[PDB]
């Protein structure tokens, strides 16, 4: 198998000492990680400023900035993160606000097979909620076949004219096991995400999450990166899936977790190329 | 199962 050996080669390259993950290992941060073994690299982690001065450690969230290229702007970058825990919802909105993120991609349900993959961090439709110092209104939900779009308005309580719209694209039909058997739904979803992000002047990085912030998160991010290369350079451009996975894995460990996800990435690229040909 | 580790599995 060309895929198996490509994916195994990549998996071998992570069977070694990787960059430091010390902040995530601090005792004060242990309950901020869904999984003890999945921690952000220190050098690309999102550092949360402006925290409660009573909290001894208030600068940590299990999240990393992911740039597709070395000199990427914030608007062309991503934040890869885990689904919120009950005790990290407020930190998640601190992150979205601080980094000026305007689009969130959620790749799980809240619960799958009886396990929490993300605690609900948005209000019910039309409702207003306070999450720490942040205020969020769910303005409107729009349901599609594979996803729901929620138009959220985020502001900082006690600072006026900080409001901005945050568009949550919630993919809801990813299977409990494996990957979708074809990429059409994911490609249609990423096309809407991309057009929304592109339309917002000076948007910050797109936030992408899954239960650990690496498997489905890495699969969505690498597909999005590759189809943007095709968008820009056209369907005969060089595409290097292993090198792109290596680029994102230098910024958060373990991105793209399974051989089925690896094959799905190739499938999505091929279908996108085909689409650019029929229409 | 039960280790507390993420297994996408």
């Amino acid at each position: 198998s060309g895929f198996w050996e490509e994916f195994e080669t990549l998996q071998q390259q992570e069977c070694k000492l990787l960059y430091s993950r010390k902040e995530g290992q601090r005792q004060e941060n242990k309950n901020k990680n869904r999984y003890k073994n999945i921690l952000p690299f220190d050098h690309t982690r999102v550092v949360l400023h402006d925290g409660d001065p009573n909290e001894p450690v208030s600068d940590y969230i299990n999240a990393n900035i992911i740039m597709p290229e070395f000199g990427s702007s914030g608007k062309k970058s991503y934040i890869a993160t885990q689904g919120c825990l009950q005790n990290t919802v407020n930190d998640f909105w601190r992150m979205v606000f601080q980094e000026n993120s305007r689009v969130i991609v959620m790749t799980t349900k809240e619960v799958e097979r009886g396990k929490s993959k993300c605690v609900k961090y948005w209000p019910d439709e039309y409702a207003l909620k306070e999450y720490g110092v942040m205020r969020v209104r769910n303005v409107k939900e729009s349901a599609a076949h594979d996803y729901t779009l929620r138009e959220l308005k985020l502001s900082k309580v006690g600072q006026g004219n900080t409001e901005r719209t945050v568009w949550q694209y919630h993919f809801r039909t990813w299977p409990d096991h494996g990957v979708p058997s074809d990429p059409g739904g994911v490609l249609d979803f990423l096309e809407e995400v991309h057009h929304k992000q592109e339309s917002i002047m000076d948007a910050g990085p797109v936030v992408v999450h899954s239960s650990a912030g690496i498997g489905r998160t890495g699969t969505f991010i690498v597909i999005d990166i590759l189809i943007d290369i095709i968008r820009e350079k056209g369907v005969d451009c060089d595409i290097d899936v292993p090198k792109t996975i290596q680029m994102v894995r230098s910024q958060r460990s373990g991105m793209v977790q399974t051989e089925a996800q690896y094959r799905f990435i190739y499938m999505a690229v091929q279908h996108y190329i085909e689409t650019l040909q029929r229409r | 199962k039960g280790s507390g580790d993420y297994m996408p599995m």
